[PDB]
């Protein structure tokens, strides 16, 4: 609660960032809060399945009743819970307010940054970060200049 | 002492060589209405007890979480991420 607070609300474009590192960030998010809600498809499906086989072999109805609700029950008992999932999402959660944070900083120093940016467009065809490339600068002058 | 005559003679003399043949369908039919009110009944049972304990003491089953820091790259419009390995416990009590 306390994080979602921070972060106040959750655009599907941080949920597909984070992505990279967490592919089922979404099925977690989901579980996690009360944003839609979920229907038990598979379970679902489970369950017609069986009510077509029970239709095929002339099985009395509350018998695939029954085993359609079987399925159905399943499913709600694996997806409901799963606090892995809100753990999961505490992560994200710290993921997006880090990149929020950087992302506020990088708008309000953008008119102070325009005019370096372009020489540094100008002379620097590469665009890996500043920080990655001061370090691998660093590391060679560690490595091959003179120590004198 | 009761008088097992006869279960004793029964148990001494049986026969070695008598057997019946056994319906399939009605067998497979007792069989899965034993699997019916196992799963169907004693599995929510068996859930309770696995899961529960699961639900009220999360923090022992995920020890590791892991920790992000990040930095603008304003001539890029990047951003950076460092991150970290903590061991997941409890805050804000
Ligand atoms: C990732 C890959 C996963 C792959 C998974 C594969 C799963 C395969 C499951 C196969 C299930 C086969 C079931 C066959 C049932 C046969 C029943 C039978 O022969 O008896 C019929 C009988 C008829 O009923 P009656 O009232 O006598 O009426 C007369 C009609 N002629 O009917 C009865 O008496 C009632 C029969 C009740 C049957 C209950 C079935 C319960 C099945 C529980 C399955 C649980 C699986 C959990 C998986 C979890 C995975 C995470």
């Amino acid at each position: 609660l306390r994080r979602k607070q921070q972060l106040g609300k959750i655009y599907p474009e941080e949920v597909s960032s984070y992505t990279q590192i967490n592919p089922d960030i979404a099925n977690d998010l989901n579980l996690t809060f009360n944003a839609k809600l979920l229907w038990p498809v598979r379970g679902m499906t489970v369950g017609a399945g069986f009510f077509a086989f029970a239709h095929l072999f002339n099985l009395p109805y509350s018998f695939r009743l029954g085993l359609f609700v079987l399925p159905t029950a399943v499913e709600l008992a694996f997806t409901w819970g799963n606090k892995t999932s809100q753990f999961k999402s505490i992560e994200f959660m710290d993921y997006l307010l880090q990149y929020r944070v950087s992302k506020a900083l990088l708008e309000k120093n953008a008119k102070h940054f325009a005019e370096k940016k372009a020489a540094y467009q100008k002379e620097i065809n590469s665009s890996q970060s500043v920080q990655d490339l001061y370090n691998q600068l660093i590391t060679l002058v560690s490595e091959q200049a003179p120590s004198e | 002492m009761l008088d097992d005559t006869k279960y004793i003679q029964m148990a001494q003399k049986f026969p070695r060589n008598v057997s019946v043949q056994l319906n399939k369908k009605l067998f497979v039919t007792r069989t899965w209405f034993r699997n019916y009110y196992f799963v169907g009944v004693f599995g929510i049972f068996a859930y309770f007890i696995y899961n529960q304990p699961k639900i009220f003491a999360p923090f022992s089953g995920y020890p590791t979480t892991v920790a992000y820091k990040a930095q603008p790259d304003f001539l890029n419009d990047q951003v950076i991420f460092y991150s970290q390995q903590r061991q997941n416990t409890l805050k804000n009590f």
